[PDB]
């Protein structure tokens, strides 16, 4: 579970360069979600108040 | 608790072709034809065809095309190879037993079909120049050659492999004539086990019906003695001396079969002294570095090469030799004992026995028997022609060595290689 | 034996003139395109009809750079015409087609 | 002129390379899908559709 | 007549029986007037150590210089003098001395095997000769390129293990070796239960028994019961090592993935998948035409002078792979083909050539098994490695089952993707960079 793993990665999914590139085509999907997310987020973060997204609540419709 | 044998089954057709089959129960089948077409029937104008020839033997025939014959026989792991000696080329094919027949129709064609096309053959001719390199890179090859070039002056004189000046000369029509003159009937034998005489029968009767080159197993090799020397730089003196003895199948060829033994051919323990070997103990007594000595015994069908073959360092050279020399003749001079002449016959009978064990070695027996001989002849009688030998005859072939017109090769720095002259 | 076939032989007679390699000394096998099929049959070829051959091309090659033709008399006859080349040919196409045979299985 | 490849090797080998290049598709689509971020396609995934 | 399926079943029952003592003792009838007897210990180099190493071949060589009943000279003479062979092999895991001799001998060829391999008289004055003579072999030995380059790769591949260690050992040790450490060894390893009593040929199996009992009377008898150890697992690296030579005309490289070894039902179909590509030589006959692609490349545009795959057997362990021989600009090319062809095995083998492979086997293993000599050495050497003699029937059977799944599965398996033991010999300028050739362990298109 925590050393047979690297293991387990490699049989099912990085033996094959097909089932390698899935994995990395795959694997690049969910992880442009995820980092656009995170990173805007933590961008966010660091202004609070500065920026559009968070005064536009004052001035309505 | 095995098969009680099948005998062997052996059969002369009129035009005086040879079928010999054993049914030995076996998963493989091996199939020889064996024909008298050996490099002693080239003559001085197409010296070397018969070494093209032996490797010619997968190029196109009447249908059976080049790729074919390589692919089918591969596709059931056959073998298919062709084997010369001075006197006899032996093609021989094998494979499990439920594939003899596509086998045999591979080897009729080879034999019997051989297109021999221009540009297949010039494909080949540099094959030669590889076969010939390959083959002479072991310094016995070149001595035995010499050897046999410096003995006789005709026929059995004729090298094994190609002449140099005739790579690249060899024709389609020469191979065609060397076919047509030498794989007759009257010339051939053929040899199977694990297959069964009626089929050999039917596939000889149907298939090797062939007659029209000549008869004679014969120009007849005219002995004539000599030396033959090849100054190399191999730090180590190969070199074979040799006298006129006798043709196989005569009693006096099994006097030098046992004298053979009694002066000492190969080793039997690995790494021993060869306690028993009068000619390696002889020269031990005089010589204290690195050597070889062993009895030469070449027998042809209208002749034969007695003598030893000797290897030592460059300045040793005449010391063995000489050392040799005598102790042959110290047996000619009567000096041999009878627990001596018992302990070689042992030697010779087991080696015999020992030697027809494979299919390999026995087929070969079987196909050479048949053409030197025209017959199949049992171990138990073998041993009893080789139990027959007198303890005299043996001196006497020894006393026919030392008194004989001689034939001496050797190759290395050979400044201190004696003449024949000296010895 | 025939009328008809005497005609269609006087039409591939007609194509033949019409063709017009003869023209510059060539044979119809001459003119084959190489391929590898082709190029092996020339190597196949024995020493003379490769030799015969090279000079067709060469004297032909050298009248079509020159922009000429031979005398009526030095032309090619339809009959006269050998197909060298042929027998060759169809015998390596023969052994390729084997090896494609083998190849399938 | 393609009648050199059919016999039973070709098949036996065609069938060899086909879980491979049934794979290689699903890398060049999935790869399309997402580089030009199709819309029509990507509405099905769940956590991916970020609107 | 006869169908080759029944014919590998009328060959016979190999007899087996135990002595009291470990000593197993086996026999093959056939009707031959001739035999070969021998003793197949499980003595080898696997079981020495740095320190040991190369006493077994100082035994070998000591081996038939004389008992305590025949001193120095006289086994010889009474060997030579019945027209009988005596011969010696050791392996990294094998030792066995056998005699050829007449079937009416086997009595005293028994007695004598058995004199040799428990009463070996060591004497001082021999051990000495026997060094110069060891010496010696290892210079000649130095020349053969092939040679070399086998204990090269095993000692790259097994790198760390006692299987990297050559069967002769090093130079120092072969001059430093005493008659304590040969002894030591001797007594260690030449115990009952490691060794079999093999022959075939005219004998029966009873009489074999008999003289078993007479002549291995009491080795292991009482002894045994301290300080036998089993072998350690042998780690494969997969590594290079690379000798370079340019004085030397041509290049030796040897290539090898891990094997499973000598238990393992995977040797079958990899034997096959070996058979497939084969071996060449440049004195092949007929060349461009032959099955295996590469053989057929090879000999068309003169790549190498010789190749032959291979799939040596240890414990647990082997080394599966090929090995070459070629001009310096051919070591590239060369190269590219062999893998490219394990690669195209991995993945996409027809059915038809496994077939090939398949009978290719079979010729090999009934044409092997030729008379009394190499059926008395694969009674010996079975019954060491499998505990049984397989039936060829049984192989034939383990053969049939094998296609090309079968082969595409076993190869995938044991070939791709792998890290290979490389060892190289001689100009060796154009051998791949290692990185390169782990590469074409795998293909980027599958």
């Amino acid at each position: 579970v925590a050393p047979t793993l690297t293991a387990r990665l490699y049989s099912l999914l990085f033996r094959r360069t097909s089932t390698f590139a899935l994995t990395i085509v795959v694997g690049a999907l969910f992880f442009e979600r995820a980092f656009d997310q995170g990173a805007d987020a933590i961008y966010e973060h660091i202004n609070e108040g500065k920026l559009w997204k968070h005064i536009k609540h004052k001035y309505e419709n | 608790v095995p098969p009680h044998p099948q005998d062997l089954e052996f059969t002369r057709l009129p035009n005086g072709l040879v079928i010999a089959s054993l049914e030995n129960y076996a998963p493989a089948s091996r199939i020889g034809l064996f024909i008298k077409a050996g490099s002693r029937y080239e003559n001085s104008n197409n010296l070397g065809t018969s070494h093209l020839l032996r490797l010619a033997s997968s190029l196109t025939t009447k249908g059976a095309s080049s790729f074919k014959i390589t692919r089918g026989i591969e596709a059931v792991g056959g073998k298919l190879s062709v084997t010369s000696t001075r006197e006899n080329m032996a093609y021989t094919v094998e494979c499990l037993r439920d594939d003899v027949d596509i086998l045999m129709e591979f080897l009729l064609n080879v034999t019997t079909a051989p297109e021999f096309r221009r540009w297949e053959v010039a494909a080949l001719q540099p094959q030669l120049r590889i076969d010939k390199a390959v083959a002479l890179q072991n310094p016995q090859a070149h001595v035995i050659e010499n050897l046999h070039a410096a003995a006789y002056r005709n026929a059995l004189a004729n090298s094994l492999y190609c002449p140099d000046y005739r790579i690249g000369k060899v024709t389609p029509v020469e191979l065609h004539d060397y076919v047509q003159n030498h794989f007759t009937s009257a010339r051939m034998a053929l040899i199977g086990l694990g297959v069964s005489h009626p089929v050999l029968k039917q596939v000889a009767e149907q298939f090797l019906n062939i007659r029209g080159g000549l008869g004679l197993s014969g120009a007849k090799a005219k002995y004539h003695g000599g030396e033959i020397r090849e100054q190399n730089g191999d730090s180590l003196v190969h070199a074979a001396l040799v006298a006129e003895s006798a043709a196989i199948g005569s009693a006096e060829a099994n006097a030098f079969s046992v004298l053979q033994h009694v002066l000492g051919a190969g080793p039997h323990v690995k790494r021993g002294s060869n306690a028993t070997s009068s000619l390696y103990q002889a020269v031990a007594k005089g010589v204290h570095q690195p050597f070889d000595v062993s009895a030469f015994n070449a027998s042809y069908s209208d002749s034969g090469l007695f003598g030893f073959y000797t290897i030592s360092q460059a300045a040793s050279a005449g010391d063995v030799i000489k050392a040799a020399y005598n102790q042959v003749k110290t047996i000619a001079q009567g000096n041999l004992s009878n627990p001596d002449v018992q302990a070689a016959k042992n030697k010779l009978k087991a080696g015999y026995l020992m030697s027809v064990e494979s299919s390999e070695g026995f087929l070969d027996e079987v196909g050479s028997q048949a053409l030197a001989a025209g017959s199949y002849t049992p171990p138990s009688t073998v041993l009893q022609q080789i139990d027959a030998v007198a303890d005299a005859d043996v001196i006497n072939a020894a006393k026919k060595f030392v008194s004989g017109r001689k034939s001496m090769a050797a190759s290395g720095n050979l400044g201190h290689t004696p003449f024949i002259d000296e010895l | 034996v025939s009328a008809s076939s005497r005609w269609l032989e006087g039409i591939r007679k007609w194509y033949y003139n019409a063709a017009g390699f003869n023209k510059l000394g060539l044979m119809r096998d001459d003119t084959i395109h190489e391929n590898d099929d082709v190029k092996e049959a020339i190597r196949r070829l024995p020493e003379n009809l490769y030799d015969d051959r090279v000079f067709r091309i060469k004297r032909a090659l050298d009248l079509s750079m020159r922009q000429q033709i031979l005398p009526k008399e030095q032309w090619t006859k339809y009959e006269e015409d050998k197909s060298y080349l042929e027998p060759y040919l169809k015998e390596v196409i023969r052994e390729r087609k084997e090896r494609e045979e083998w190849a399938k299985k | 002129m393609l009648t050199r490849f059919l016999g039973p090797r070709y098949r036996q080998l065609a069938r060899n390379w086909v879980p491979t290049a049934s794979l290689w598709g699903a890398v060049g689509a999935v790869g399309l899908v997402w580089a030009t971020d199709w819309r029509l396609i990507l509405d099905w995934v769940p956590y991916i559709n970020g609107k | 007549t006869a169908t080759y399926a029944q014919a590998l079943q009328s060959v016979p029952e190999t007899q087996v029986s135990q002595l009291d003592n470990g000593l197993r003792v086996a026999s093959e009838q056939s009707s031959q007037p001739t035999c070969t007897v021998g003793v197949w210990i499980d003595a080898g180099s696997r079981y020495e150590s740095e320190k040991n190493n190369g006493a077994g071949y100082f035994v070998e060589h000591l081996a038939f210089k004389g008992t305590k009943n025949r001193p120095g000279n006289a086994l010889e003479k009474e060997v030579e003098s019945m027209g009988a062979h005596l011969n010696a092999y050791s392996t990294r895991e094998h030792t066995a001395y056998y005699i050829k001799a007449l079937s009416k001998d086997l009595p005293k060829a028994v007695e004598l095997l058995a004199d040799i391999v428990q009463n070996c008289s060591l004497e001082d004055s021999q051990i000495e000769k026997e060094r110069d003579v060891i010496l010696q072999e290892l210079q000649e030995n130095d020349t053969s390129m092939r040679d070399v380059v086998f204990n090269y790769l095993h000692a790259t591949a097994f790198q760390g293990t006692p299987l990297a260690q050559s069967v002769e050992g090093p130079s120092e040790n072969v001059r430093k070796l005493s008659r304590a450490d040969l002894t030591e060894y001797l007594s260690r390893h030449y115990k009952a239960p490691r060794m079999v009593l093999a022959a075939a040929g005219g004998l029966e199996h009873r009489q074999l028994l008999d003289l078993a009992q007479k002549h291995f009377s009491g080795l292991s008898g009482t002894y045994d019961e301290d300080a036998v150890p089993t072998l350690s697992p042998c780690r494969f690296t997969g590594s290079q090592i690379c000798h370079r030579e340019d004085g030397l005309p041509l290049a030796h490289v040897a290539i090898a993935v891990e094997g499973p070894g000598w238990a393992h039902p995977d040797n079958v179909a990899l034997q096959v998948a070996n058979a497939i590509i084969g071996h060449y030589d440049c004195t092949y006959g007929g060349g461009a035409h032959l099955s295996s692609p590469l053989a057929s490349i090879a000999a068309t545009n003169k790549l190498c002078q010789s190749f032959q795959t291979f799939n040596i057997c240890y414990a647990d362990t082997g080394l599966l792979g090929a090995h070459f021989v070629c001009d310096h600009m051919s070591i590239d090319d060369m190269m590219f083909v062999l893998q490219g062809q394990w690669m195209r095995l991995c993945t996409s083998a027809t059915e038809s050539e496994v077939l090939r492979g398949k009978n290719l086997l079979r010729n090999a293993l009934v044409s092997h098994l030729d008379g009394t000599t190499p059926v008395c050495e694969d009674i010996g050497r079975s019954l060491l490695t499998y505990g049984r003699r397989i039936p060829l029937a049984e192989w034939e059977s383990r053969i049939a089952e094998v296609d090309a799944r079968v082969v595409r599965e076993v190869c995938s398996k044991y070939f791709y993707d792998q890290c290979p033991a490389v060892a190289g010999f001689g100009p060796i300028e154009q051998l791949p960079d290692y990185n390169r050739i782990r590469s074409g362990m795998f293909w980027l298109r599958f």
